[PDB]
């Protein structure tokens, strides 16, 4: 017991006072080193968690909380933290707890002034408490903390509400929490799956209500660009589309939800947007389509979808920078009639670069004679490896001046593409019918 | 990885999409049983103007057998029997079958489809 609880309380009072100068990372490393002693760790953490619960004269610390309001952090009359200061005391305590997760106090505090896995339950209850539930920052920090610690029913309901209600990094840490909890017990796996499904069904029902208003207002717009106000609650960053897609991506991550009333009206809505002669107007349903192809096309109905909306799914993919074979729409790699040429060209070029991404490519010389380029290139390259061919060739013509290497390479490709069809090599001959095409010369055995 | 392209699209990937002067093609079109002011022909030209560059190129391959644009223009469009202009023929068979091509004559047989939408759908389904 290197330090007593009064010296620890004096150190912990530093978490309440918000001073920018104070080195709180150094204070965190002091508390971390002190917390190697298990009884000290246990008292420190039980105090920090009592500070969170109490967030939800020497001790005269005036924090500027709002305009014209300089609050006292402590109200002592049984010691309470003034709710204006509370969110900062929470933020500093969660900052300390994140380090302790990488690795009585009140009565002592008034005595001065007068002169991992178990408390995970408290930290999951903390999500219900208003100063935290308000603050996206405190929620993100608490979720990072839970994502570290994870390495019951209400506590999972409160963890899922973090996804069904409003932090992309904090909700990816929430995904980590929900996974690592499900790794724990088959019963928590099952209960979190079924409560995810419950939330996704709520989201689907209200999404079908919203798209039903959208479709109805598109009916009333046409029957007489698209800036339908019903669109605002789909464009919104916190739209049920993004919540539904997030929840489905977590469901599919836990797998290793019957809504045909949604899917068929997403159908007729997309069809009525496409018939309404506007194009990006579809994109307010892109995440609902991505949900469709998540829930369907399990690692069919999605194929009839890609047929009846073919040009729509193409508008989606062409607009999306999501790489076709890394996004959800990868399944249709093999059903290729449902994509545009330039979409397939991008997929081609990205998958080619992905397969050869491990290869460092160098520059590579090709020394040729202007009068012999074809045979000099054959000699130079025909024994080269494919990966040496994949190097960028720059061509040097003997004694010629320097010139733009790109234009000189383009010229080189042009001359070669000619010489392919010089009859002296007997490689290609014109179709006797067309007379402008070329096919293998069956007389190349000469 | 190449098998994702069509037999048209591999050509369009290797040699690129040509820029088609539809005015040059129209100037070098021969109409045999259709006429230049037939409604199905105005629908044909409207469709071909409405098609993007890849479907236009796929059409050119369908009717000429290639995506290659003649340097001198379509007046110099070759066929099996010397310079042959592009040509549209009315297909007097039933109008529930696609147009058909005889690329050595640069010949299109085109049923008298009853509407712009159906003609566009059938041509796009052919290409």
């Amino acid at each position: 017991l290197l330090l007593d609880h009064e010296a620890l309380s004096c150190l912990l009072v530093l978490l309440f006072v918000d001073e920018p100068k104070l080195n709180t990372s150094r204070l965190h490393r002091v508390l971390r080193n002190l917390c190697y002693h298990a009884q000290t760790r246990h008292w420190v953490i039980r105090s920090l968690l009592s500070i969170l619960q109490r967030s939800s004269s020497w001790l005269s610390v005036s924090m500027d909380a709002a305009l014209g309001c300089r609050t006292n952090i402590f109200q002592i009359q049984t010691v309470h933290i003034h709710p204006q200061a509370a969110p900062v005391v929470c933020r500093h305590v969660l900052d300390t707890l994140i380090q302790l997760a990488k690795v009585d106090f009140w009565d002592l505090l008034v005595k001065l002034d007068n002169m991992e896995a178990s408390p995970l339950g408290q930290l999951m209850n903390m999500l219900s408490h208003p100063v935290i539930r308000r603050s996206s920052l405190l929620t993100e920090k608490l979720l990072r903390l839970l994502s570290l610690i994870s390495i019951g029913l209400t506590e999972n309901q409160l963890q899922l509400s973090v996804e069904v209600l409003t932090s992309e990094e904090g909700l990816e840490d929430a995904a980590n929490v929900l996974l690592q909890l499900s790794r724990g017990d088959s019963g928590t796996r099952d209960t979190v799956l079924k409560l995810l499904l419950n939330g996704a069904r709520h989201l689907g029902y209200t999404l079908c209500k919203q798209i039903g208003t959208l479709l109805a207002e598109l009916r009333e717009y046409n029957l007489e660009e698209l800036q339908l106000p019903s669109m605002s609650m789909l464009t919104s960053k916190t739209s049920t589309q993004k919540f539904f897609l997030r929840v489905l991506q977590v469901i599919i991550q836990l797998r290793d939800l019957s809504l045909d009333e949604l899917w068929d009206m997403l159908g007729e809505c997309l069809k009525e947007l496409e018939e309404s002669h506007d194009q990006h107007a579809v994109l307010v349903l892109q995440p609902a389509v991505e949900a469709f192809f998540l829930v369907h096309a399990t690692e069919q109905k999605f194929l009839r979808f890609a047929e009846t909306h073919r040009t729509v799914l193409n508008q989606i993919l062409r607009q999306s920078t999501t790489h076709l074979a890394d996004g959800p729409f990868a399944v249709l790699v093999d059903y290729i009639r449902v994509l545009d040429f330039d979409v397939k060209r991008k997929y081609f070029r990205q998958e080619l670069e992905r397969l050869d991404e491990g290869l460092r490519k160098e520059d590579m010389a090709v020394h040729v004679r202007r009068d012999h380029v074809f045979e000099d290139s054959y000699r130079e390259l025909h024994r080269k490896s494919p990966e040496e061919m994949k190097n960028r060739l720059y061509i040097v013509f003997e004694g010629e001046e320097g010139q733009d290497a790109g234009g000189l390479l383009r010229e080189w490709y042009m001359i070669i593409s000619r010489e392919m069809f010089n009859p002296m090599y007997a490689l290609f001959r014109t179709s006797p019918g067309d007379r402008v095409t070329y096919t293998i010369n069956p007389s190349s055995h000469c | 990885l190449i098998s994702i392209f069509t037999e048209q699209e591999l050509e369009l990937l290797i040699s690129g999409l040509p820029t088609i002067d539809i005015d040059d093609l129209k100037s070098n079109t021969e109409y045999h049983k259709y006429q230049s002011n037939s409604i199905q022909i105005q629908w044909f030209w409207r469709a071909l103007r409405s098609f993007d560059q890849a479907d236009r190129a796929k059409f050119l391959q369908f009717v000429t057998g290639t995506s290659k644009v003649p340097l001198q223009g379509f007046a110099a469009l070759e066929g099996m029997n010397g310079i042959q202009k592009f040509q549209i023929h009315r297909d007097d068979r039933s109008t529930d079958r696609l147009p058909s091509a005889h690329t050595c004559f640069n010949q299109l047989d085109l049923p008298a489809y009853e509407s712009f939408e159906k003609l566009r759908h059938m041509l796009l389904l052919a290409i």
